[PDB]
């Protein structure tokens, strides 16, 4: 499931969820392409 | 025969603003290459531009 995956990729994998600080045109990009295309 | 059309390099005529379109597109391509590589566009943005 995803939780124990989740769970793996932290304690095996040294997953964390680090901060990605964006400029104005990536940070649009990831909100604007998961509405659609045009 | 009495006109005698021929062809040289001159008479191979552009059109005066090939220059401008080209240049005009190599700039956005150029732009838009740049912000590929910082990951503002995907890749396949980049190839159907």
């Amino acid at each position: 499931t995803e939780d124990e995956a989740r769970r793996r990729n932290w304690i095996e994998r040294g997953w964390a969820p680090w901060e990605e600080i964006l400029t104005p045109e990536a940070d649009f990009a990831r909100k604007s392409l998961n509405e659609g295309e045009e | 025969t009495a006109t005698s059309i021929s062809l040289g390099i001159d008479d191979l005529l552009t059109i005066p603003s090939k220059g401008w379109l080209v240049q005009d597109a190599e700039q956005q391509s150029l732009i838009l290459e740049k912000h590929h590589h910082y990951g503002n566009v995907h890749a396949v943005e980049k190839l159907r531009q």
